[PDB]
């Protein structure tokens, strides 16, 4: 029943996203972040638009600011929820992941 | 030639052959590895089917998008095979039965069907027409089947007088009704040998050889009108065929018919007049080699992870 | 430049011309550079451009109806900052930035200009020329072009 | 405005699968005072920069104006131009730290862009938290270390 | 027409009734596809209330829904996964990336399309297409393996 | 919002919370589908004066890194690369849970 | 003041300058280069063979603690000699701050892995070696982590193609899942998106 | 110690990667790109370039699509210097094909040119 | 669409298309291009 | 307006139809090649020649917006109807 | 700030009382009744599912659904073929192919989006200077083959005349947004 | 022309390496065809592997070869513990890719390709 090594092999879901983003555009790579954490998507949006702003020495107007950080922290409850229900779901749990999954 | 019809690319599954081949027996066990063969190639086929889509559902994977144009036909629909045959520079026929059912017999499926293939072929002014016959189908034989074949053969040459016709022997493979039916004797008591199988001498072939064979006849200018016999490297006995299989599996839609064992015990001709897969740039790979893949799902726990049997001139 | 206006008002409009088959002109979009009539004296050296008024009512191009066809004349296509002198074989067709470029040597005659054949998707979309001083300078004849 | 919002950081004491996940409940909740902050502080103004070089103008703007235009063309087709030089700019992701380093050579694409995931990390890190443990635990590990494979593997 | 394919008939009406009231699929997700999977799950759209019964295993599976990327490192488990699969076996393919590749489509190690691995049944589109469009597709389904006459081309033989 | 009360007093007990004052269904406290057009706000770019590009044309004003030492080009208390991160302040709301 | 334009602090150039000449002089063996960017961040660039000496002090000095690795990544810059730039993200926690240490090398030179340093360098480093090739000595297990099994060739390089060079396909014949030479269906369009006008012209590059 | 002798031309071909065929049936193309001369801009003339020579592209059956067979067509690569390209190419196997950089020749302009009283120089209109 | 119909236009569908997958009304793509590449015809007479 | 060629095909408003002796024709065996009936070429054709006062007009193709970018069209030549580049409609000055 | 998840203030001692209740929760199973309880109070709730296909999901008029090319109310085709839209396509899911029609208008001859490689980002209906282009509100258009997702301008075209009527009623609904 | 090894000085011991690199490939060949349930036989995946290492046999440089030998362990040890599968092995062969022959006449009668 021991557990003695865990080796993780991964490399399943590699899609080579750098590279392509490489050769293309700041905005046509941006939907990019979209699809590397599917959970927390305004997020990484969020991490590039910063990144990217910082780069350009710009920065977004406050209203633009606020919204950003309200579904930021939309995005953050939707990923927790993804997080504990489907830690839930493992565990074998599977009622909150629906409720929470309506939310 | 026309201006789509040009073959391009370095011969992949995106390339372009220029061949425009409708073939009529894709359903079955040698038409999923023809198909397979051109549309690797690169080529337009077209399936012609009967049975359900769930059933020609695994050939659909097996070419690029829109190189495989699947349509419904009927054997007494000669509209629907000209409407299949309408458009190609080759037309392929590779439609048989090992029994005979109340709506088609052997004379039917044998006969009628690829004459009238080849009458719409003919009509539809293909460039080549490909029908497989059987080894040893020559005339009078025992069985009805060889016969009808032979009469078929007589039917095509008349309405189709450049037809190639290509007469493999008993063709092996992973989903062939020769290897899994010897295998599957193993269920019964013991094993319904006549004479013990002494008098009857086999070279079976491979399904990728006659696939590539097949392809090459479509694409090879000096086969057009000839007759091939598409037979392996090495001659068996057949009580030495079932020892052969036997001990490589290590153990010791009717399942047969009269004619199917007629077939079985029809000794194979010698092919010396008929150019064969080494004159249509195929290498016959033996049984020996391409065995171990087709009876290793017959095989038990403790024999999942073997002579020869001896190889005769006559 | 700055990244946005300030005119309120409306925008002028100025009636094409038909100088040839080759050069399509859109003469709304000229900015009156005197390019083309530098040009067309110089080194096409016919004299038929020219800017017919005053102010900003000054047109570029021919007084009379006048075909504008010499050798050397899709040279006014290249150096026309706007697209006012457009190629007429070429409208419509492609993109600078989706053709790809090939460097090669035009055989239409024995000088042999250096040229890029701009290709897109495989097929041969326009022809320009190559800076090469000691052959064709900045232009390639209209049979080449 | 994470400077102007207010909230509370939840800490655990243990390090185990139970505390992560007071926490991230805990985050909700913090998620949502931040959600309400947000609500009620929504000032009025623009949406973008106002700077036709970096966004696209309004669609009101560019049907009207040239240089509105000309910038919508260009931003469409090549896009804007970023000044040379490399950043890591790493944010507070749900699942940990999302790291991004650009390396800019002065065109409209980025030359380098390399992700920094924290799942990469942590399942790194999985093999030591599975020490001494069962089958269930360490679905249970997996679990709570919060692991995508989109991110990871990128 | 003859009484006999008339009861032939009302056979693959009832067979293919079983086989579209039960179906019970394993979703070899893999992505934010597979998200949206589960959220069509999700209690609103209720695919167990179709029918339609959530994390089954391959060996009691009837459909594969192919969600997210096929990589290269991913395809021979896709084709093991598919073989393992019973013979009544359909295969929904959802997203741009299990179609044609999508936004990885000139990638070096994805696979363009999982109909280059397994034969796709039906092609569900979109980058993720919406929990109501995947039960679209799933019904889409039923109704075309209610269009199945087995023992009417068995008869017809 | 349709159920009755004998139901209502029931999953009330039974959960323990006030179910009917926080339903998760929403019913016709929501915004309409069809709103009144809007009139979004220009920002501060937007005047017809003193609005020259190359006063607020923050992406030239990018300079390349300062080289602080270069091995080609180029008693003192020791330094930190910023000040000591001050503690963490407990929460006055609620430090414990 | 602008509301277009980022603010910008002083203080954390100056601080980062002082931390830079600090570091440079405590390790003059190997520091080549120190720069602080318009972003205020610290870039030191040093040779390969103080790559554990430099990251172990940044990890266990007293004014440094970097104890958190950002990231380990390369950038292929396939015109100088030793073509990939290895970087090294570190964050301070006790002084709330973060670092980049650069070094270079080529695919001939591998570099000392500093697994022993920090422990996310174990998979960011084989990270790093599945997609550019640079090898790291004493490493733990140094094997592919993210191309497929057996793939032949490093794919973030930039003489890589990007849509490589096989492609994976069902063949019934064989009955397996194989690899073909890529043919493309639609082949990728290259655009060729730079301007020929000057940008930024305090990047102005001196003629040759 | 620590230090060996190697003569050699730095062939790292066999770790590269890249199948036999496109190493040594390639050819590949070092120069400074020509400007555009739809446009007066010269900041696209600064950098080398190497790229490789154009292979087949057909027409796709289904679409019209152009469809292609070698991975190396849209391979381009930017570098600082032509002896850089030069290791790079030597480096990698390639063979190569190298044109020098074509620099727009000097000019004498005189803006009193165009209104001389005896050289033909004077121009008729403005 | 009772109390606010859409606009009328001429060239809106008049009757509603459902789905027409697996359907002899379904959708097949082609290049909707003419041929670019002109082939030489040879002339019909012999020249001899 | 849809025309047919010899073989029966419909014609495209591209003027994209399939030869008669060409293969690709088998993908509308036993389906339709759907082409759309509205031809614009036609329909633009329909359309009135707007008679305007002015010597340079303006258009945007109608309602603000959700037209096309305001252009002006110079209505000098009496000869010849001014077209808009991005709508197609037809103007012309009335001298009378 | 911050706060403690599971650190609790000082001791609350062992007293026979917390003693016992702790002995009553652990052999009674206290919490587990409670929790049968609550989700024996959803039990009783209302279902929150939509009764499919009778039942629609609600949306908005920015849905980025099936592409479509519209018209002018006169009925000439919106596009232009000014490839902007196929510039900006991240995924290069967009092919046009242009020339001047017989009356001399810059029209397409090809426009070919492809379904199984768009990502459904609305960058073309954003970039596309006359509102040509569009992600209309259809999702339901699942095919049984691949290539019937291979769209053409013919589709795109009969897409956008099949839903004008709502197309234009969307744009009309959020075009002062963008 | 004085560069850092890599783990060999000269090309004695980058052979000696590639010795036993070849040696532990030839003894792991009978047990990858017997484990994963390989078509091929004993001999013609020996012969594979030889001549893969004849294919890398013309490099002289100690570093080249001392790279060549750590990836031929990194896959041999793929293949050791089983993550290589069949179809990765199998992938060697390329018996299901049509060659390219080499004569002048076939690539003229095929393409444009040289
Ligand atoms: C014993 C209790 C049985 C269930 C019952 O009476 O529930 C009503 C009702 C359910 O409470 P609720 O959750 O507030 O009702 C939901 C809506 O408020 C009200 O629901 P609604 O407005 O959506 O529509 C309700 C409507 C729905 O009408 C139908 O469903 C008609 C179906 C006709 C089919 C032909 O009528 C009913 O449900 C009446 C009760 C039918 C019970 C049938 C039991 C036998 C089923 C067949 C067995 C064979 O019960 C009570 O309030 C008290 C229950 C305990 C009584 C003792
Ligand atoms: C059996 C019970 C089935 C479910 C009944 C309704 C559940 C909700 C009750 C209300 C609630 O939530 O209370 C919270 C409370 C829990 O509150 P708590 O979790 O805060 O803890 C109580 C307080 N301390 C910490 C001091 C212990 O539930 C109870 O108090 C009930 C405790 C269990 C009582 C029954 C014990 C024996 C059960 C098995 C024997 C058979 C019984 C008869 C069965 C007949 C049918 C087969
Ligand atoms: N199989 C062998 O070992 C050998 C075979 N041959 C010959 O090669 C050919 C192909 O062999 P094989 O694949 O094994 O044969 P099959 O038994 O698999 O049948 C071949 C095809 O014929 C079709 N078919 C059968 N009857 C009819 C009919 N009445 N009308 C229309 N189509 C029909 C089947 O379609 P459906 O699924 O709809 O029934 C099937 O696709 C045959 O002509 C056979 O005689 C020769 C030597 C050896
Ligand atoms: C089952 C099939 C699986 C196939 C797996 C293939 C594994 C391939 C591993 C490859 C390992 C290498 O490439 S290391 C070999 C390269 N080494 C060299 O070139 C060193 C120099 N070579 C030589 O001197 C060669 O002549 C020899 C023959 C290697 C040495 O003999 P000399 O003495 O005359
Ligand atoms: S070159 Fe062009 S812009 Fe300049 S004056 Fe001539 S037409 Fe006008
Ligand atoms: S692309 Fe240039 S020439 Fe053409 S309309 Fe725009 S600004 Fe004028
Ligand atoms: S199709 Fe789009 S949503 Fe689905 S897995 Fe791919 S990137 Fe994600
Ligand atoms: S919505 Fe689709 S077609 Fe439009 S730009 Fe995005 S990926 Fe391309
Ligand atoms: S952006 Fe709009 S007008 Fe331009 S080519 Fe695309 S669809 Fe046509
Ligand atoms: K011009
Ligand atoms: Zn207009």
């Amino acid at each position: 029943e021991m557990v003695r090594k865990c080796d993780p092999h991964i490399g399943l879901l590699h899609r080579g996203t750098e590279k392509l983003i490489e050769y293309k555009t700041y905005l046509q790579a941006l939907p990019y972040f979209d699809r590397l954490d599917y959970v927390s998507m305004m997020c990484n949006e969020q991490a590039y638009s910063i990144a990217v702003e910082k780069l350009l020495n710009i920065q977004p107007p406050p209203r633009a600011q606020w919204i950003r950080v309200l579904f930021g922290e939309i995005t953050r409850i939707l990923n927790h929820i993804m997080a504990v229900t489907t830690h839930a779901l493992d565990i074998g749990a599977m009622t909150p992941f629906f409720w929470m999954f309506e939310e | 030639l026309h201006h789509a019809v040009i073959p391009h690319g370095k011969g992949g599954r995106s390339s372009v052959s220029g061949v425009v081949a409708t073939v009529f027996g894709a359903t079955g066990f040698l038409g999923r590895y023809v198909v397979n063969h051109l549309g690797r190639m690169g080529s337009q086929v077209i399936i012609p089917y009967r049975c359900d889509v769930y059933d020609i559902m695994h050939l659909r994977l097996m070419g690029d998008l829109g190189q495989l144009t699947f349509l419904e036909w009927d054997a007494r629909d000669k509209d629907s095979i000209r409407k299949a045959v309408q458009h190609s520079n080759v037309v392929i026929n590779l439609i048989g039965r090992e029994w005979e059912t109340r709506n088609f017999d052997f004379e039917d499926v044998f006969v009628n069907i690829p004459r009238a293939i080849a009458q719409a072929s003919k009509e539809a002014g293909v460039e080549r027409f490909i029908h497989v016959s059987h080894l040893n189908a020559s005339m009078k034989s025992s069985s009805k089947s060889l016969r009808s074949k032979a009469v078929g053969e007589k039917e095509v040459r008349s309405v189709f007088p450049e037809a190639i016709i290509i007469r493999p022997s008993d063709i092996f493979g992973r989903e062939d009704r020769f290897l899994n039916h010897f295998a599957n004797y193993r269920w019964f008591l013991a094993v319904p040998l006549v004479s013990l199988g002494f008098k009857t001498v086999k070279q079976p072939v491979y399904v990728a050889d006659v696939s590539k064979g097949i392809v090459n006849a479509t694409k090879d200018p000096d086969a057009v009108g000839k007759t091939f016999a598409f037979t392996g490297p090495n001659r068996y006995l057949l009580f030495h065929l079932v020892k052969y299989i036997f001990g490589m599996t290590h153990r010791t839609e009717p399942w047969t018919t009269k004619d199917k064992v007629e077939r079985i015990h029809i000794s194979d001709v010698m092919p010396t007049d008929l150019p064969g897969l080494e004159d249509l740039g195929v290498q016959p790979t033996p049984l020996e080699l391409k065995s171990i893949e087709v009876l290793r799902r017959h095989r038990t726990y403790r024999w999942l992870s073997t002579k020869p049997a001896k190889t005769v001139n006559y | 430049g700055s990244d946005r206006s300030r005119f309120l008002e409306g925008k002028r409009a100025v009636e094409d011309k038909n100088i040839g088959p080759l050069v399509k002109t859109i003469m709304t979009r000229c900015i009156q550079c005197t390019r083309c009539i530098r040009f067309a004296s110089e080194i096409a050296g016919v004299d038929d451009l020219g800017t017919t008024g005053r102010g900003n009512d000054m047109q570029v191009g021919t007084y009379i109806e006048k075909m504008f066809m010499s050798e050397l004349s899709g040279n006014v296509i290249d150096i026309c900052p706007v697209g006012a002198l457009t190629s007429k074989p070429y409208a419509f067709t492609a993109r600078p930035w989706e053709t790809r470029k090939t460097e090669s040597i035009d055989v239409m005659d024995a000088v042999g200009s250096n040229i890029v054949v701009s290709t897109r998707t495989g097929e041969v979309m326009r022809i320009l020329p190559r800076m090469h001083e000691d052959i064709n300078e900045e232009w390639i004849s209209d049979k080449t072009r | 405005v994470y400077d102007q919002v207010e909230f509370d950081v939840p800490i655990g004491s243990r390090g185990d699968c139970y505390d992560r996940y007071l926490c991230r409940v805990e985050e909700m909740r913090q998620s949502l005072r931040i959600i309400e902050q947000c609500l009620n502080k929504m000032p009025p103004g623009e949406i973008k920069v106002d700077d036709a070089k970096v966004s696209p103008p309004k669609r009101a703007e560019m049907k009207t104006s040239m240089e509105s235009l000309i910038h919508h063309f260009k931003l469409y087709t090549e896009g804007y131009q970023v000044p040379p030089g490399a950043t890591y700019t790493a944010i507070e992701a749900p699942k940990g730290e999302f790291g991004v380093y650009l390396v800019s050579d002065g065109s409209s694409r980025p030359y380098r862009c390399k992700i920094k995931a924290p799942g990469f990390a942590h399942l790194a890190g999985l093999d030591k938290m599975s020490k001494g443990h069962m089958l269930a635990d360490v679905v249970a590990i997996i679990g709570t270390q919060d692991i995508v494979f989109g991110e990871i593997d990128r | 027409r003859s009484r006999a394919e008339y009861v032939v008939t009302k056979l693959d009406d009832l067979i293919n009734w079983a086989r579209r009231s039960s179906l019970w699929p394993m979703t070899f997700g893999l992505a934010c596809c597979a998200v949206e999977m589960m959220h069509m799950a999700a209690p609103r759209y209720d695919m167990d209330r179709f029918g339609v019964v959530f994390r089954a295993s391959p060996r009691q599976a009837d459909v594969m829904i192919v969600a997210g990327t096929l990589t290269n490192k991913m395809a021979p488990a896709l084709r093991k996964v598919y073989d393992q699969m019973p013979e009544p076996r359909y295969v929904v393919s959802m997203g741009s990336c299990a179609n044609g590749g999508g936004y990885y489509h000139y990638s070096y190690s994805v696979v363009r399309g999982c109909d280059r691995i397994v034969p796709v049944d039906i092609y569900v589109p979109g980058c993720p297409p919406t929990a109501e469009a995947l039960l679209y597709g799933i019904l889409q389904l039923q109704r075309k393996i209610k269009r199945e006459q087995k023992l009417k081309i068995w008869y017809r033989r | 919002a349709s159920a009755t009360r004998v139901i209502q007093k029931l999953r009330n007990w039974a959960s323990g919370q006030d179910l009917q004052a926080k339903l998760q269904l929403r019913y016709q406290e929501i915004a309409k589908r069809t709103q009144p057009p809007p009139k979004l706000p220009v920002g501060p770019s937007h005047k017809l004066s003193n609005n020259y590009y190359c006063t607020r044309d923050g992406r030239r004003e990018v300079v390349p890194p300062s080289i602080i030492m270069s091995s080609q080009k180029a008693e003192k208390k020791a330094v930190t690369p910023a000040p000591p991160m001050k503690r963490w302040e407990l929460s006055k709301d609620q430090p414990y849970l | 003041k602008r509301p277009t334009v980022r603010p910008r602090s002083d203080v954390t150039h100056k601080q980062l300058s002082a931390f830079g000449e600090y570091v440079a002089e405590i390790l003059p063996k190997y520091v080549q280069q120190v720069q602080v960017s318009c972003l205020d961040e610290l870039e030191i660039c040093i040779h390969p063979d103080g790559v554990i000496p430099t990251l172990t002090f940044l990890r266990d000095h007293t004014n440094a603690q970097f104890k958190s690795l950002a990231d380990l990544t390369a950038v292929d810059v396939p015109t100088r000699q030793n073509r990939f730039e290895i970087v090294y993200n570190l964050l301070s926690l006790r002084f709330n701050s973060r670092i980049r240490v650069k070094t270079y090398a080529d695919e001939l030179t591998p570099i000392d892995s500093i697994v022993s340093v920090h422990i996310a360098a174990n998979w960011y480093e084989r990270e790093v070696w599945d997609m550019f090739g640079v090898f790291f000595f004493n490493h733990p297990d140094l094997r592919r982590i993210l191309t497929d099994y057996g793939f032949e060739g490093h794919p973030f390089r930039k003489d890589f193609p990007l849509t490589g060079y096989v492609e994976l396909r069902y063949d019934d014949e064989v009955k397996r899942v194989v690899a073909e030479p890529v043919e493309l269906a639609q082949e990728f369009r290259k655009f060729d998106l730079n301007s020929p006008w000057e940008a930024f012209p305090a990047y102005r590059q001196p003629p040759e | 110690t620590q230090l060996i002798t190697v003569d050699e031309k730095l062939d790292i071909t066999t770790l590269t990667g890249v199948p036999e065929e496109h190493i040594k049936t390639r050819k590949v193309r070092i120069f400074v790109p020509a400007r555009n001369n739809m446009q007066s801009g010269v900041n696209n003339t600064k950098k080398w370039k190497m790229e490789f020579d154009t292979r087949e592209r057909w027409e796709n059956p289904l679409m019209g699509w152009a469809s292609t067979a070698d991975p190396l067509s849209n391979m381009v690569l930017t570098f600082s210097a032509k002896e850089d390209a030069i290791a790079f190419a030597e480096k990698n196997g390639w063979s190569y094909d190298v044109e020098e950089k074509k620099v727009p020749k000097p000019k004498s302009k005189s803006y009193g040119a165009n209104f001389s009283w005896n050289k033909r120089t004077r121009v008729s209109t403005k | 669409p009772t109390t606010n119909p859409p606009t009328a236009r001429k060239f809106i569908w008049t009757n509603h298309k459902f789905n027409v997958s697996a359907t002899p009304e379904q959708y097949v793509p082609y290049s909707t291009t003419r041929k670019k590449i002109h082939e030489w015809v040879p002339p019909s007479t012999p020249y001899k | 307006g849809v025309q047919v060629s010899p073989s029966g095909e419909k014609i495209t408003h591209t003027g994209q139809v399939y030869d008669e002796k060409d293969y690709r024709r088998v993908r509308f065996v036993d389906r339709q090649k759907e082409v759309n009936e509205n031809f614009a070429i036609d329909l633009i054709a329909q359309q009135p020649v707007n008679e305007v006062e002015h010597r340079i007009i303006a258009c945007d193709g109608g309602g603000g917006a959700l037209g096309h970018p305001k252009v002006y069209i110079n209505l000098d030549k009496e000869t010849k109807t001014g077209t808009c580049g991005y709508c197609g409609l037809q103007f012309k000055q009335h001298h009378h | 700030t911050y706060k403690y998840v599971n650190k609790k203030e000082q001791e609350s001692e062992v007293d026979m009382k917390s003693a016992t209740d702790n002995a009553a929760r652990i052999l009674m199973w206290t919490e587990l009744i409670r929790g049968l309880g609550m989700t024996l109070s959803y039990l009783f709730r209302e279902p929150a599912t939509i009764n499919y296909p009778f039942e629609k999901g609600p949306l908005s008029p920015r849905f980025r659904g099936e592409h479509a090319l519209r018209r002018y109310p006169s009925g000439e085709e919106r596009c232009i073929a000014c490839k902007l839209c196929e510039a900006i396509c991240p995924a290069q899911a967009i092919t046009i192919e242009a020339e001047p029609r017989a009356d001399g208008s810059r029209r397409t001859t090809r426009y070919d989006i492809d379904m199984t490689k768009c990502i459904y980002c609305g960058f073309c209906q954003e970039a596309c200077p006359v509102d040509a282009i569009v992600e209309g509100p259809n999702f339901e258009f699942s095919t049984e083959t691949h290539e019937e997702l291979l769209y053409n301008k013919e589709k795109l075209l009969n897409n956008g005349d099949k839903w004008e009527a709502e197309i234009a009623a969307n744009i009309q609904a959020d075009y002062l947004y963008r | 022309t004085s560069v850092k090894p890599i783990f060999s000085r000269d090309l004695n011991e980058a052979k000696r390496r590639v010795r036993e690199l070849y040696r532990a490939w030839y003894r792991e060949v009978p047990n990858t065809v017997h484990l994963m349930q390989l078509d091929i036989t004993v001999k013609q995946g020996r012969d594979k592997v030889r001549e893969m290492f004849m294919k890398n046999a013309h490099v002289t440089d100690p570093r080249v070869v001392d790279l060549l030998v750590i990836k031929g362990k990194m896959e041999l040890q793929e293949t050791i513990k089983v993550w290589k599968q069949r179809t990765h092995v199998m992938r060697f062969f390329h018996e299901t890719e049509t060659p390219r022959p080499k004569d002048f006449l076939s690539k003229f009668y095929m393409g444009h390709d040289p």
